[PDB]
RNA sequence: AGGUUCGAAGACGAUCAGAUACCGUCGUAGUUCCGACCAUAAACGAUGCCGACCGGCGAUGCGGCGGCGUUAUUCCCAUGACCCGCCGGGCAGCUUCCGGGAAACCAAAGUCUUUGGGUUCCGGGGGGAGUAUGGUUGCAAAGCUGAAACUUAAAGGAAUUGACGG
């Protein structure tokens, strides 16, 4: 995309795995898209914003979305590091 | 796992991994301090002897070499060294 | 026996990077190899990596950003010059938009569109795009 | 013998069970007269022959449930199994058979050293595999 | 068109193996390839077992039993229907048929 | 005269989701050929590429079924294979279609060198197979057009592939494998990861969870 | 023909076009 | 797998022209066995003098008499 | 749960230990192994009870994050969890499939059983490997519960856990009912829920026809 | 040299329309050993060797290193028999949407149009034909090397459905 006259010439741009970084296509139907709802510090209830993350069809077909998914919620401190 | 820190691994896998698999080779023998019954001196003996070492003013057999270590006489008491 | 240390590596972590891997270990580490992941590196199509040292020929652990397609080697190092490097883009490269071809000159070890640029030939070692 | 009711009789049966229950009973000849009108069946023999699978369902569905379906069905029997309802929960025990591996794991969380669990003596023999081959 | 994996053999690590004649035609069949049935018959058929202990001077006897290994081409083998053929997935198990003993 | 029987289908109809592309973002698969026609209205062109009568050997001789494939999408960066066997040969024309319809792909186009106008050609080499059919799309200049066989060229003109080379190896003359093969190289156009899609991809709301406010009203 | 025999077959004339050689 | 050495070019070239020998097209083409086998000597057409008038008989799936000469 | 008010409690730490929990399988799979903690001289895998707490409250922030609340399924083909899948529909809002899941649900939508959810959720990766399958066709993330030999192909929240022991569970699915409820706005957090555990239990048909009975002559007596 | 058994050839007896066979009874060469030849097998994993990388699981053989315990004897350890693991080299096995392939299937037959680790042998539609001829080896039987004329539109591989089966 992005010619040299600077306009954006795609009609879409696909997302990528937050695992593998894999381009994420649009036939893909083992990939999914998760939200997990964070919560607040007082109460511990959910606050209306989440965080998003992205499997491609192949991790979510070895066997690693799990793993994959603690490790993205551990680096964004959904899990705590006493894990 | 995809994310393994293959450069910080804990000291138990490294302890199970082949000598030369390890991430810096490092060999599973070591020296130690034998002190042969009815004498006052020390002498080192290698972990895996090949050789029958022979206290010197003492006339027991100290190790008969075996297929990986040496096999101590009893009543030798042994010490490491440094690990 | 092994006897291309860069073929080697650069199969190790093609790999490692279609296996879908955050790490890949290279047991043989060589001057020519640490100078082709500098330069991947440069570029971005590979993170940090470290060398670790032994005092025989050291290991390498290099950190996979999950963008690479393909890094793969041309193990007789064809001697290429200016005239023809236009020809090898053509045959290794899959567009003329983006991909790489690492060819060591005598003003170091580089990539085409370096090479090209201050005008200098060398021994084809292989590509990565 | 050769008593098998047809698929055609045994749906036509379930239908009229998941459309029209209240109206139908346990008595076959009320069941064959509500299948006057609740359906059209050309045949008296296939009206009387839907009527009789009706009260053999009837029948089975007044004690438990089948492959048929009714949305009361469903909603009075889960109120109803409310529960044993025991006095206490069975997960409140006032001893709890811990192995020592385990309380070693529980004062790592740090959740250690409660009155309630008492630490049991760890087996010895480590046989806990079945013999390899037929036998 | 490979059959089988194991080529209808158990020999994996071996060059050759010692052959046997099958107990019913004496063909030449590989020792690891044969069929092995190795029977423990009665010695006394079950309609007699009645009739030797009741004549037998012994007032607790225990008939003994006949221990003949049975070695079979496949040929006889599926002749005298010790073996069946079976399915491209039923091949593959390896385990043996039930006793069927309750 | 199109009542949608799922959750996608009653966003597409009531105006809810404004393009193909939102979908194709989060890789939502298309149950419902009315979905599409919605949004590509009077612009896919439908071309039958074949009729092969395959038999199956009975009692009575043989029994016949065609099997037609349908090659369709608009000129600008959509393209849809699909294969239907059928007693009919009208049937299996109008399943093919309906099929062709829901396997409908984007294509991504790039340019073989100076970026200046629209792109034109293929953004890499990209390769697609079937059976022993192995077809490699190849960015070509401006003008070249589109040089290859006549089934992977209409497949390709379809696609909005305005040049590319190509090349083809193995049993070409099996036309379903051909097609195929053509359609699954278009296809990985945007799995091919690229530098310029090297940057971190921010995140937007599903259609589900976007509309789930007006699906439980809708939609019951 | 079972090619074994075939084989067989052609040994024959083999031997035969050898006899006839040596003759001449 | 095939040498790819820097200094195998000997072998190449030996192994191709080798290898060449077994298709037919390179076979016929520069033994010679075929050219002095050719009634025509290589010639597209040649003149002839015509012995008789024969005919013979078609192939087993067709039926008719094709109207051929000896020359 | 890495804040201070989304800490296992001592109460959770009984209540986890008696129903089993804690408890493994005799085989270990390499997904699993990370939540493992160490095998006993019986063979059983012990599992850490930090961990699966640590799971739990995953799948709790991902469960909470869907606006619809029947737009998570549960689904259970085990005796041990129909009860337990039915209860926790009933509380949360859910959507349950107690009994066979009946294939083409996901897929085909021909049938009047076809749904699309946005959350799927198995008590056992062995015995609803069905709709686990049928995940892959339809862009459907995966809550499921594990074992020490569960295979986790499709699975994303896999929760360390007994999935084998009756009242292991039904405990499972008690907390993973009371923490998204807790989260949401129905629980405040203080005060025990007023469900007990047993609600979620599956009791045997073997005694479920003499222990009314007995209870009623303990009534009487 | 020795020849027990078995058994090419051969004979007879069966069987069959015929039966130079399959079945039975004999039975030569051989089968056995020593020496000298021959160099061929579906000599098969119909699958080059060396090297690197890329899943999981349970076994098994060898060696080594650890550890609850039971057993052997004695007075303790080793040390053997088991039991629970780990490492390396093997024969393999199960499973997997790693990937491949025409598929059967293969953790190699993977890492291949995203095509290059090193290096041998070797194939080029089917027949003619492993034939003719030349050379060479051999006591011979034969082995190694090895065409052409001519002829032909298919020959083949894997799977699918049917039909048929003593
Ligand atoms: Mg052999
Ligand atoms: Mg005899
Ligand atoms: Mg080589
Ligand atoms: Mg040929
Ligand atoms: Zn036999």
């Amino acid at each position: 995309m992005q010619n040299d006259a600077g306009e954006f010439v795609d009609l879409y741009v696909p997302r990528k795995c937050s695992a593998s970084n894999r381009i994420i296509g649009a036939k893909d139907h083992a990939s999914i898209q998760m939200n997990v709802a964070e919560v607040d510090k007082v109460t511990g209830r959910f606050n209306g914003q989440f965080k998003t993350y992205a499997i491609c069809g192949a991790i979510r077909r070895m066997g690693e979305s799990d793993d994959s998914i603690l490790r993205l919620a551990k680096a964004d401190g959904i899990v705590s590091k006493n894990f | 796992p995809l994310a393994k820190d293959l450069l910080h691994p804990s000291p138990e896998e490294e302890k199970r991994k082949h000598k030369k698999k390890r991430l810096v080779q490092s060999p599973n023998s070591y020296f130690m301090d034998v002190k042969c019954p009815g004498c006052y001196k020390i002498t080192t003996v290698f972990s895996h002897a090949q050789t029958v070492v022979l206290c010197v003013g003492c006339s027991t057999v100290l190790c008969q070499p075996t297929g990986g270590k040496a096999r101590l006489t009893e009543g030798c008491s042994f010490r490491r060294k440094q690990h | 026996v092994r006897m291309n240390v860069l073929a080697d590596a650069l199969k190790s972590i093609n790999n490692a990077e279609k296996r879908g891997k955050r790490q890949v270990l290279i047991r043989p580490c060589s001057k020519v190899i640490v100078r082709f992941l500098t330069v991947m590196m440069k570029h971005g199509y590979i993170g940090e990596f470290e060398i670790i040292d032994d005092h025989r020929a050291g290991k390498i652990v290099v950190n996979l950003t999950g963008r690479l397609n393909k890094c793969g080697v041309i193990s007789p190092r064809f001697d290429v010059q200016l005239k023809d490097l236009e020809k090898w883009q053509n045959n290794l490269l899959p567009s003329r938009q983006f991909g790489f071809i690492v060819l060591t000159t005598s003003a170091g070890i580089m990539d085409h569109e370096e090479a090209r640029r201050k005008h200098t030939g060398g021994k084809i070692l292989g590509f990565f795009f | 013998m050769g008593r098998v009711r047809t698929k055609t009789v045994k749906k036509a049966a379930r239908v009229i069970i998941e459309k029209y229950y209240t109206r139908l009973g346990n008595d076959f000849h009320t069941n064959k007269r509500v299948c006057e009108e609740i359906a059209i069946i050309p045949s008296k023999k296939l009206r009387n022959k839907i009527a009789g699978y009706v009260t053999h369902l009837m029948k089975r569905i007044q004690r438990g449930p089948v492959r048929g379906i009714s949305i009361k069905l469903q909603e009075e029997e889960r109120e109803r199994r409310d529960n044993y309802v025991p006095e206490v929960s069975a997960l409140d025990q006032e001893i709890i058979e811990v192995d020592p591996d385990t309380k070693e794991m529980l004062k790592l969380l740090d959740f250690g050293s409660l009155s309630n669990l008492q630490v049991t003596q760890p087996t010895v023999g480590m046989n806990f595999k079945t013999p390899r081959g037929p036998v | 068109t490979k059959k089988r994996r194991n080529n209808g053999r158990a020999k994996k690590g071996r060059g050759h193996v010692q052959p046997i004649r099958c107990t019913n035609c004496a063909r030449c069949v590989p020792k690891d390839k044969a069929i092995k049935k190795f029977v423990i018959r009665n010695i006394v058929e079950a309609a007699a077992v009645r009739d030797i202990s009741e004549a037998s001077v012994f007032d607790a006897y225990v008939l003994p039993k006949l221990y003949v290994k049975l070695h079979y081409c496949v040929s006889c083998a599926i002749h005298s229907k010790v073996v069946r053929n079976r399915s491209r997935e039923a091949r593959k198990d390896r385990t043996p048929p039930p006793r069927f003993r309750p | 005269e199109w009542m949608p029987v799922t959750k996608l289908g009653r966003l597409v109809k009531d105006m809810k989701i404004k393009s193909l592309e939102e979908i194709y973002l989060f890789s939502l698969p298309i149950k419902e050929s009315e979905i599409i026609d919605f949004f590509l209205g009077a612009s896919l062109k439908d071309e039958v590429l074949k009729i092969m009568p395959v038999q199956k050997q009975t009692r009575a001789g043989q029994r016949t079924r065609f099997k037609a494939f349908v090659a369709i999408g608009d000129y600008n960066g959509h393209v849809g294979l699909g294969v239907k066997c059928s007693k009919e040969v009208a049937t299996a024309i109008r399943g093919a279609i309906i099929l062709a319809k829901l396997s409908i792909v984007p294509v991504r186009r790039g340019y073989w060198g100076n970026k200046i106008g629209k792109p034109h050609t293929v953004p890499c080499k990209v390769t697609g197979r079937c059976g022993s059919v192995l077809v490699r799309l190849i960015p070509a200049p401006r003008g070249t057009g589109i040089v290859s066989a006549p089934v992977p060229k209409k497949l390709l003109m379809m696609a909005g592939i305005d040049d590319c080379y190509t090349s083809a190896r193995g049993c070409t003359a099996t036309l379903g494998n051909f097609a195929k093969a053509t359609f699954d190289a278009i296809s990985k156009t945007y799995s091919y990861l690229t530098p310029d899609l090297w940057k971190e991809t921010v995140f937007t709301k599903s259609p589900y969870q976007e509309f789930t406010d007006h699906l439980v009203k809708t939609h019951t | 023909m079972r090619a074994k025999w075939r084989k067989k077959r052609m040994r024959r004339l083999k031997r035969k076009r050898r006899k006839m050689r040596q003759r001449s | 797998g095939k040498c790819r050495g820097l200094r195998t070019a000997r072998k190449l070239r030996s192994h191709r022209r080798d290898q060449k020998w077994h298709d037919k097209q390179y076979k016929k083409a520069h033994l010679g066995t075929a050219l002095k086998a050719n009634p025509f000597g290589g010639a597209s057409h040649a003149k002839g003098i015509v012995l008789e008038k024969v005919g013979v008989e078609a192939k087993q799936p067709n039926s008719a008499i094709r109207k051929c000469v000896r020359v | 749960g890495a804040l201070d008010v989304l800490q296992m409690k001592e109460e959770d730490v009984l209540k986890f230990l008696a129903a089993g929990t804690h408890l493994g399988g005799t085989n270990l799979d390499f997904q699993m192994e990370q939540y493992i903690y160490k095998r006993k001289s019986d063979g059983i895998y012990i599992i850490n009870l930090k961990r699966t707490w640590e799971k739990l409250l995953l799948a709790a922030r991902a469960i909470v994050a869907i606006e619809n609340p029947a737009d998570v399924s549960v689904i259970s083909s085990r005796n041990t969890g129909q009860r337990a899948v039915l209860k926790f529909a009933a509380a949360t809002g859910a959507t349950p499939i107690a009994g066979r899941f009946t294939p083409g649900t996901f897929t085909n939508q021909i049938q009047a059983a076809f749904r699309e959810p946005r959350l799927l959720v198995v008590t056992d990766p062995r015995a609803d490997h069905q709709p686990l399958t049928e995940a892959s066709y339809v862009n459907l993330p995966t809550i499921a519960l594990c074992n020490t030999d569960s295979p986790l192909r499709y699975v994303d929240i896999a929760i360390p856990c007994n999935n084998k022991g009756a009242h292991s569970v039904g405990l499972m699915w008690w907390m993973l009912a009371r923490e998204v409820l807790r989260m949401r706005g129905t629980i405040s957090r203080e005060h025990p829920w007023e469900v007990m555990p047993d609600l979620y239990f599956y009791r045997d048909p073997e005694e479920i026809e003499k222990e009314e009975q007995a209870a009623a002559e303990k009534a009487v007596t």
